[PDB]
């Protein structure tokens, strides 16, 4: 249900439905917070990845108190943290504002 | 060993009995005073307070330069009482 | 590990709060202190200190490490 | 807001006193100060705005992640990128940040 080629923001009630609906396109999740520098640094570069890799759904999760339960279900301590899913399940992860990493990580999913 | 610290809270005035080998902040807390703080290792300027009268021993402090201490400030999370004294709490908002 | 144990810094640990070389880099590796606290909770609710093992050394100096940066002795 | 000020002034003085430098992209520095301060205004302590906790109120009483946090204090490791050591690819040659900057980064942030 998320818009391809763009970064879609989800919540505890919309993440799993969207993931279960990506089929073959790998999903990338940005777990962030509104006032965390590194996260903010990745923001711009994270959007462009979405715009550049139209064959991968890019999502984002505000890790506040409204989404505390999903955040716990997924698992996070460092911000930002990217979970990578392919076929209804997490297959890899990247913690920190590492463009080089997050990327090589994505490229692995586009198999 | 115990001196009597007088704290000038923005909400009122309080006087607690701080021992000599105890920090003003930790002393304040035993009487139910809710004084501010962050690190509690004399490295920030949150617990920061000011001396109106008396002598402390904030020798473990490390964030306040020489001009700030001479100006009369102090870090209550690391400040030790050396005499009876009066410290104004919440004195950061105008420390810079 | 637990409070009371004696330990040795078996991994590169560069602090800056050492009275010996205050305000300047210094590798703690090789020093033997004693675990003084292990931070995992606080009033029943979990904390998340990335360096939960607190060790107290010689010269009223103490530092924080991860479990792997230290090895029990005896 | 007066709280946002102190947080900024702590930042500047702490960087100078430890020779740490602010990130080249001061916007990153403004958000670490904003969220750093936006925490003091809610929990009473500048609890690190760049990590996820299970119980902020508790994290704060423990004080491990209260800025300056243990790591930054013992090992100069500031995960928020507020304080970077010289030999760091993100550093800048600044230890101060115009107050006008944070305010404008508080709005552009949307
Ligand atoms: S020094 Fe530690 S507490 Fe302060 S902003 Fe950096 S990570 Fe957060
Ligand atoms: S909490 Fe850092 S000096 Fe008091």
């Amino acid at each position: 249900e998320a818009i391809v080629g763009k970064v879609t923001e989800v919540n505890k009630d919309t993440f799993w439905p969207i993931v279960k609906a990506a089929g073959d396109k790998p999903v990338v999740l940005d777990m962030f917070t509104q006032w965390c520098g590194p996260s903010k640094a990745m923001a711009p570069k994270y959007e462009k990845l979405a715009e550049e890799y139209l064959d991968v759904i890019f999502l984002k999760l505000d890790c506040n108190q409204e989404n505390k339960t999903l955040a716990k279900e997924l698992g996070i301590r460092v911000v930002p943290t990217f979970k990578i899913l392919k076929e209804n399940s997490v297959v890899g992860e990247v913690t920190g504002a590492k463009y080089d990493k997050l990327l090589e990580a994505i490229q692995a999913a586009r198999s | 060993a115990s001196y009597t610290v007088k704290l000038i809270t923005p909400d009122g005035e309080s006087s607690i009995e701080c021992s000599d080998d105890t920090y003003i902040l930790d002393a304040a807390e035993e009487a139910g005073l809710e004084l501010p703080y962050s690190c509690r290792a004399g490295a920030c300027s949150t617990c920061a307070g000011k001396i109106t009268a008396g002598s402390v021993d904030q020798s473990d402090q490390s964030f306040l330069d020489d001009d700030q201490i001479e100006a009369g400030y102090v870090l209550t999370c690391v400040a030790y009482p050396t005499s009876d004294c009066t410290i104004e709490t919440h004195k950061e908002e105008d420390l810079y | 590990m637990n409070v009371g144990d004696r330990v040795r810094v078996t991994s590169s640990v560069v602090v800056y709060h050492h009275p010996e070389h205050k305000k300047t880099a210094f590798d703690l590796q090789g020093m033997e202190g004693e675990v003084a606290a292990v931070l995992t909770e606080w009033q029943g609710r979990p904390i998340s200190a990335n360096l939960p093992v607190l060790v107290k050394f010689e010269q009223r100096f103490k530092a924080h490490f991860r479990p792997d940066e230290v090895t029990l002795i005896e | 807001n007066k709280t946002l000020a102190a947080m900024k002034n702590f930042a500047e003085q702490y960087a100078k006193r430890t020779d740490t430098y602010f990130c080249s992209d001061l916007s990153v520095t403004a958000v670490v100060i904003e969220g750093l301060a936006r925490h003091k205004e809610e929990l009473g302590s500048p609890l690190c705005p760049c990590r996820h906790y299970e119980d902020k109120e508790a994290e704060v009483k423990n004080t491990f992640w209260n800025c300056p946090c243990v790591p930054m204090r013992e090992r100069k490791e500031c995960h928020c990128m507020l304080f970077l050591t010289p030999d760091n690819d993100f550093a800048g040659d600044a230890q101060d940040i115009p107050m006008e900057t944070l305010e404008e980064v508080k709005a552009s942030m949307a």
